[PDB]
């Protein structure tokens, strides 16, 4: 149940829009540089360059999800962790989304705000050149358009020199993204402390199968087996019971992600300081490492 | 010739009644579609080998004019080992357990046995291809157990498809050693033969209380999904079974090779033995101890054992052996134990609370005692404190009870050191008896004294059943890189598992691994539409994999098998993982594809045109949303301890945890 | 309730009917302590399931309030479009939105 | 039963088979004021007519 | 006859006041969440036996 | 803290003083095991309130 | 307990044993009882071995007056005289169902 | 005279081997 | 006598029995030697990959110590920590 939960989390927040946008092949709108944020055609990767630096900055634990058996048997002078999970049966599935899949999404999202406005979330989309759309966004807050279409070079320019220091930020390593680490440590600690808990004797003769029937007599290692066996039954009830609580807590946070993204990306808000400190104009989805990042 | 046993020879396995329920229970049975070998009567030739009994039979005979007539079960079948005849001669059925010299054509038209003697167990019954009859036979703790089933069928040549379910009738206490069997035949018919395997079965009783469809749980990875989740009936996903797992293959022993019978004739026959307050102690190194040449001459009247059962003494090898010897009376024996009191406990010899080893005794009063008294053993009556656990005083210095120096012709002065007077015609409790204390420890350390067991050949890079000096296990075992230090002989992991072992006959390390490994998948449509189902292996390159089957290829989340791989994509109802989904389409199939993100768009930006909508329409849309669940009550004392006092005055003092669940719940 | 928990049956009649005093209390005791942790298990599961549907009805609540009583202007909080009425309907232990 | 309780037996006199119920059965509330205003209480019983 | 008491001790160690667990149902209540002293609402107690 | 979870007493002073080390051995880790479980249960109130 | 009568681990019933110096011991010997010594592997639970077989430790068939070639059957000698770990001693194992 | 023990005096607890692990061990020590 | 660490293999396991209270060191006819008592300890040992005993915690010397055999680990990160109560 945990794991399809997480399945739904992804599929609410990411895959609110039904039809995939193409990326436009100029970047440039009115003043207004979207190169940053969109796939340009010519790296190898799928996504845009600041994407690229929230994937650097979480470390991950499960570059893969394969880890072979002759791996295993050809890695034992290493005492790697995953081996000794695995060999307790303990795995890890992987998402039923690729991160492919989700920086498509996020294209789509982004090249359907820049092309056609606020328009694609309440229907069909309708095209509008970028300036209008800023215009009425401006009109949106108090503020005549006159405004806009006098000082559409300074707004511009404002705009390139804020996206370029966001830039600038994510290179330099700090804990901008310390939430999105703290889950994939949780996880991790979680499954070596189960890996470490079966150590215990649980107050028998030994914490080894093979010592007590090598060594004690029918009747008496039947009593001393179901100790450990009670004990063992006992870890793995702790551990699913911290999951699941784990698991509302993340759930909480993936509605008011998907909330977010449907009242923040796909149109403007009045509600005071729920996206940004300031009177919002817009925002754009980024993806991350089991989560997302709105500026 | 070569069968299949198709759902065959499924029996009650206790006596008591159940209706609509599902039971899961784990016993000796034949499990499905199975190899079963098929006798018939070509021509002339009379088909009756010796076939070999492994630990219980399956048997059918098609039949329509009675040509089996029973059966023989022995070991040695020829004059030497008792052997059990059943039989039925056309008027009973007669059981006959006896030592009778057997035939090499035994037959009917009663030709069975030449003659027989020693006759041990005896059952007369009362007076009295068309037919299918069946049996199970199998043999536990010194009885026979038979299970009879009855079928009318009407096919010529195989042993027919089917389920029917066998019901005990006899239960006969031989204990008979059962190796072999032989049938019985008449001067046209066939007979069926199967082996039981120890094997997890899961069956469904009716409301009539009949057994009318089982699950076998270890065939295929559907059965064992059913015999996890107890249903016959599994609904259309996916579903994390089992990891994949490989049996055993062969055994290792790996024992230090010695050469001397260990002594037991120094030890336990030696001509003087001393008092038990100057007890003495002695290594044991280097020896084979199987104690199996001490039952011609050398009997003892105590033999007891601490931290190990007795009859695994065989099967062990030991670290640090050290014999104590001494000499008590025969009152004195119960003392020698943990965790007790009295004069040689306290003031002589004192055993520690955890001690491991054994106590040995018997009386020698044949030797010990004369007629005119012995008087040469002795024992301390008086010390100013109480001994440690192996610790010996040998001090003889004059006592004083305030605790000063004293000369021992005065007052208040005594000699610590009593005799004991050994004579011939006293009672048992007064007479000599000789006492041998044996101390080791067990599978932690290099060991030198080691059972009778034989060695066995090293394999490598495969599963198999080890023996290491006593500790026994399941792995793999490779070459290892570790360095143990003279001292150290096994190595083990942050959980505590053996892990690493010095090979005791040549002084290798050699790293221990488990035999199961990777994470197994079942895709399965639901159980209405097919039996089929696909299996995903992850942590394999398409091999460890069940079975090969059909359209075996890799994906991303892992290599599938029986599944097909479409080019064309779609939205997915069985989501497999890592962008890959399955479905049922079409004969139907279970195909496999990549999941479809949406549908392809496009809108051009133009700097100076604009889409205005025209028309408008009114949609209605619903949406459900939970709000109350179902209020539920408990009752612990109903719960825990229906109907039962004493058990309800043992709850009296958890009240405490019941007060805070129902305060929960409420 | 048919799990033994180490001991010699899931019968507390037939451990009184055949062991005896001091030796039936240690056999008593494994079953009690099994089905009193069987219990605890399931209040702690039916804790986290009350704590998801009190969130749900809180939505509910806020949902009711927001779209039924008056006209929203959030995106996509009440359907899809333009919102202009919202009528609520019962269902067994929940309300469907039109 | 499913849950091993013994529910069925014969009768070794008379061979006839006989069922075996509880004898405890239906849930009950007691509505109570503050202790302070009585000491009466009245009692619901479900599952009785 | 076979019954459990809850009796109350003073500050002195002297038993002053007892309730009879098997008496009423308000007494199996008192019993059953250890206090002299009940709020107003309803409450489950045990089964009907 | 006063449950005996099914030991010769809660009192580990009263085991120590009367019961023999390996008996006694055996009767502690009744009373570990149960207060263990007892502070688990209280841990998993807390997350959830 | 290995070559004779052996008891299953999990066993129910009960064992009586009684001294019976004044019916199977005389002063001369009797010495009409016999045990088994000598086997090539331990008994099973309630099983019974009544070959008498000569025995060779290699494990050959081989005849009684030669070397390596045992009787596996000693007598057991009781005199009055002796002392009470040589006596006679009568026992009777009951086993059953619950 | 008076002297210190600055991390003096640890030997081996048992004869089993361990590598890259942290064992916690309560026994007779300086 | 100079600082550092060191361990000790063990030699010789002597089965004496002897009541041992005191004892006398022997010397020959320019050298020193120390004596220090040993104590019940809980200690945390740290073993290499070649399986050498090198570091070791002794978990009662200062608070740190024992919030360090608490955590089971050589490394404690900056912040405040819970240990025991008062003893
Ligand atoms: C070999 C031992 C043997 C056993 C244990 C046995 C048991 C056995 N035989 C039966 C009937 C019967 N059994 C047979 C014949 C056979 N059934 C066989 O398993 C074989 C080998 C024959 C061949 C001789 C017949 C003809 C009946 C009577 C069928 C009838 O009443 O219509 C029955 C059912 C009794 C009933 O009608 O209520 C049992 C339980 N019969 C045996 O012969
Ligand atoms: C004399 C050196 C012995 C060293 C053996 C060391 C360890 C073996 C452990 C137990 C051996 C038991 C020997 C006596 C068995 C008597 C069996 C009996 O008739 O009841
Ligand atoms: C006669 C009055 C005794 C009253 C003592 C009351 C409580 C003391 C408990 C046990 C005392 C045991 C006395 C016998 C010990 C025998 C020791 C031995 O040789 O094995
Ligand atoms: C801004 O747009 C120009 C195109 O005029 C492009 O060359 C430049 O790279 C863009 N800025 C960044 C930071 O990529
Ligand atoms: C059963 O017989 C088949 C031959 O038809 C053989 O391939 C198979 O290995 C046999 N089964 C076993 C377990 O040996
Ligand atoms: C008798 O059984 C034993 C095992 O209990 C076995 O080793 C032996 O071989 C059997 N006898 C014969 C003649 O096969
Ligand atoms: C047992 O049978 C064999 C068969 O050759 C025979 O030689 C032997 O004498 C028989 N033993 C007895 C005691 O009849
Ligand atoms: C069958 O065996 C029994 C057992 O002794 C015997 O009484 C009966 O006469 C036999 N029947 C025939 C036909 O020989
Ligand atoms: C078995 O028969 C032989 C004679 O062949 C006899 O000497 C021996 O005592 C018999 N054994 C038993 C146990 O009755
Ligand atoms: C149960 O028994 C009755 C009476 O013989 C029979 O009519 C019914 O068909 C049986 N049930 C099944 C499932 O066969
Ligand atoms: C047993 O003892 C007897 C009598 O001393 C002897 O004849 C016999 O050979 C011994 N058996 C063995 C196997 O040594
Ligand atoms: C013990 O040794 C003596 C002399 O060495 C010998 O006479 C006696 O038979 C031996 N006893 C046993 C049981 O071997
Ligand atoms: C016997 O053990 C020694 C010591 O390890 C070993 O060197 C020798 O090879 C062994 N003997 C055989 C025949 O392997
Ligand atoms: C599987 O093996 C092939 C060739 O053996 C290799 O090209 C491929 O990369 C492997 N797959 C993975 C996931 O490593
Ligand atoms: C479009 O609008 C016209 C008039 O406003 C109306 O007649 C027509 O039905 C509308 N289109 C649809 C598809 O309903
Ligand atoms: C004795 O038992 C039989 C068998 O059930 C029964 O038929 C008979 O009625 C019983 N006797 C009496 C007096 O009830
Ligand atoms: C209670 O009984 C009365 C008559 O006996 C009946 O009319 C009524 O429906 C019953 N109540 C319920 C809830 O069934
Ligand atoms: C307790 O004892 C004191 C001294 O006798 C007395 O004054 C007080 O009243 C007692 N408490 C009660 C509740 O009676
Ligand atoms: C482990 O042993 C190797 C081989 O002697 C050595 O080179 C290495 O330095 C050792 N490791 C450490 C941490 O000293």
């Amino acid at each position: 149940g945990i794991a399809a939960e997480q399945d739904r989390n992804t599929r609410e927040v990411f895959a609110q829009v039904k039809q995939m946008y193409k990326t436009p092949t100029l970047k440039y709108f009115g003043g207004f540089n979207f190169s940053q944020i969109l796939p340009d055609p010519l790296k190898p990767t799928k996504r845009s360059f600041i994407e690229d630096l929230l994937f650097n900055k979480v470390t991950l634990a499960d570059a893969g999800f394969m880890k072979q058996y002759g791996e295993c048997l050809g890695d034992i002078n290493a005492r790697d962790l995953i081996c000794a999970q695995k060999f307790n049966g303990l795995t890890v599935l992987p998402p039923l989304l690729t991160d492919d899949m989700i920086a498509a999404y996020t294209a789509a999202l982004v090249s359907g705000t820049a092309t056609a406005g606020w328009t694609f979330g309440a229907g069909a989309a309708l095209q509008i050149p970028f300036a209008m759309q800023m215009a009425y966004r401006f009109n949106g807050i108090g503020v005549t358009q006159n405004v806009l279409y006098e000082n559409q070079k300074q707004i511009a320019n404002q705009f390139n020199k804020a996206i370029s220091q966001i830039q600038e930020s994510l290179t330099t390593t700090s804990t901008a993204l310390g939430k999105l680490q703290d889950v994939v440590n949780q996880n991790a600690q979680a499954l070596n402390t189960l890996v470490k808990q079966l150590s215990s004797n649980f107050g028998a003769i030994s914490s080894v199968l093979n010592d007590i029937l090598s060594r004690l007599c029918k009747v008496e290692a039947e009593v001393q087996i179901d100790r450990l066996i009670t004990g063992r039954l006992q870890s793995l009830q702790t551990y699913v019971t911290q999951q699941l609580i784990r698991a509302a807590e993340i759930r909480a946070s993936a509605n008011l992600a998907a909330t977010k993204m449907s009242e923040c990306v796909l149109g403007q808000s009045k509600r005071v300081d729920f996206c940004g400190k300031g009177y919002h104009l817009m925002s754009f989805p980024q993806a991350a490492p089991h989560g997302v990042v709105f500026l | 010739t070569q069968h299949t046993s198709s759902m065959r020879g499924v029996y009650y396995p206790d006596e008591i009644f159940r209706s609509d329920t599902l039971y899961l229970t784990q016993d000796l049975f034949l499990p499905f579609y199975s190899n079963v070998t098929g006798f018939h009567t070509i021509n002339h030739t009379f088909g009756n080998p010796v076939i070999p009994f492994k630990d219980g039979i399956y048997f059918a005979a098609t039949e329509k004019s009675n040509v089996v007539r029973g059966w023989v079960f022995g070991s040695t079948m020829n004059n030497k080992s008792q052997s059990v005849i059943i039989i039925n001669n056309s008027t009973n059925v007669v059981i006959r357990a006896c030592n009778f010299e057997l035939c090499d054509n035994p037959f009917f038209a009663t030709m069975i046995f030449d003659n027989a003697f020693n006759c041990t167990f005896e059952y007369i019954s009362d007076a009295f291809f068309k037919h299918l009859r069946e049996f199970v036979f199998k043999n536990k703790d010194g009885f026979l157990y038979v299970y009879k089933g009855y079928q009318p069928i009407d096919v010529v040549r195989d042993l027919p498809s089917g389920f029917n379910t066998l019901k005990p009738i006899f239960k006969l206490p031989l204990g008979i050693n059962i190796t072999n069997f032989r049938a019985i035949l008449t001067a046209a018919a066939a007979y069926f033969v199967g082996y039981l395997k120890p094997t997890t079965f899961m069956l469904k009783y009716d409301e009539n209380g009949t057994i009318t469809d089982a699950v076998d749980c270890s065939q295929n990875p559907l059965a064992e999904l059913k015999c996890s989740v107890k249903s016959f009936e599994i609904d259309k996903g996916i579903y994390q079974t089992s990891n994949f797992r490989v049996v055993p293959s062969g055994d290792v022993v790996r024992f230090p090779n010695i050469t001397n019978l260990c002594p037991f004739g120094e030890v336990f026959n030696a001509t003087k033995f001393p008092s038990v307050y100057a007890w003495e102690r002695k290594k044991i190194s280097n020896c084979v101890a199987d104690y199996s040449v001490l039952y011609n001459s050398t009997f003892f009247s105590t033999f007891k054992c601490y931290g190990v059962c007795a009859t695994k003494l065989n099967d062990l090898c030991f670290s640090n052996v050290y014999a104590d010897s001494f000499v008590v009376k025969g009152d004195d024996v119960r003392q020698i134990a943990p965790g007790q009191t009295g004069v040689i406990a306290d003031y002589n010899y004192k055993l520690p609370d955890d001690f491991m080893g054994c106590v040995l005794a018997w009386n020698t009063r044949n030797i010990d005692a004369t007629s005119t008294g012995n008087y040469n053993y002795k024992y301390r009556y008086l010390r100013h404190g109480k001994l440690r656990p192996f610790e010996r005083d040998i001090s003889n210095v004059p006592f004083s009870p305030d605790g000063k120096p004293c000369t021992p012709p005065a007052l208040n002065c005594y000699w610590p050191l009593n005799d004991y007077g050994f004579y011939t015609t006293t009672g048992i409790g007064y007479q000599p008896y000789r006492v041998v204390v044996l101390s080791f420890e067990l599978l932690n350390a290099p060991a030198t004294v080691c059972g009778p067991k034989l060695s066995t050949d090293l394999i490598k890079n495969q599963c198999v059943n080890f023996n290491f000096n006593g500790l026994t296990g399941t792995g793999v075992l490779t070459p290892s890189s570790k360095r143990f230090q003279p001292f150290q002989q096994f190595g083990r992991d942050v959980s505590d598992f053996t892990d690493s072992v010095r090979d005791p006959k040549t002084s290798e390390i050699l790293d221990i691994s488990p035999c199961s490994f990777g994470g197994v998948s079942v895709i399965t449509p639901g159980t209405n539409a097919s039996s089929e189902v696909a299996v995903l292996y992850q942590d394999v390159n398409c091999w460890r994999i069940y079975s090969t089957g059909n359209n075996v290829f890799q994906t991303q989340a892992g290599c599938l098998i029986g599944a097909e791989h479409v080019d064309t994509s779609y939205e997915c109802d069985i989501p497999i993982g890592a962008g890959i989904c399955a479905s049922y389409h079409t004969q139907k199939s279970i195909v496999a594809y990549t999941m479809s993100l949406g549908a392809d768009s496009s809108i051009a930006y133009s700097n100076n045109t604009i889409a205005i909508p025209t028309n408008f329409s009114i949609s209605i849309t619903t949406e459900v949303m939970p709000v109350s669940m179902a209020k539920t009550s408990v009752d612990c004392n109903m719960y825990i301890c229906g109907d039962s006092t004493e058990c309800a005055n043992l709850l009296l003092q958890y009240g405490s945890f019941c007060t805070q669940l129902n305060r929960a719940l409420s």
